[PDB]
């Protein structure tokens, strides 16, 4: 079994790498853009306006193998805004990258 | 099959990775 420190270990280096790809990615076309962010869990880039934005399931998950193919979506709406859940945090399918 | 004291002890050392991401999913 994986062990909590693995995890945590993990979820650091993809803090870390989250952290530099919102430093060093290249600005969006627009400002209509959904911005980057880094919710705890996964690493968002810039969404396109009226868009779903997709991203890999965190490799540090201990069942990342598991589920290789699955997405965590988000969806930035026409006015660039991360669309919200009526709570006040993003709307978020996390469905595909929950342990089989 | 999972019948063993070891079975359990394993279980729950797994418990605490998952527990760590729903801390990080739910909030």
């Amino acid at each position: 079994t994986v062990s909590l420190w693995e995890t945590v270990q993990k979820w650091r280096e993809y803090r870390r790498q989250c952290q530099r790809s919102l430093t060093e990615d290249p600005p969006p076309a627009t400002d209509l853009f959904c911005n980057r962010t880094f919710d705890e869990y996964a690493c968002w880039p810039d969404g396109e306006p009226g868009s779903f934005v997709n991203v890999s399931c965190p490799w540090y998950l201990p069942w990342a193998s598991s589920v290789p193919q699955g997405h965590v979506y988000r969806f930035c709406t026409a006015e660039g805004l991360w669309l919200q859940k009526d709570s006040s945090l993003p709307w978020r399918d996390l469905s595909e990258c929950e342990e089989s | 099959e999972g019948x063993f004291t070891s079975d359990v002890s394993s279980y729950l050392e797994g418990q605490a990775a998952k527990e760590f991401i729903a801390w990080l999913v739910k909030g």
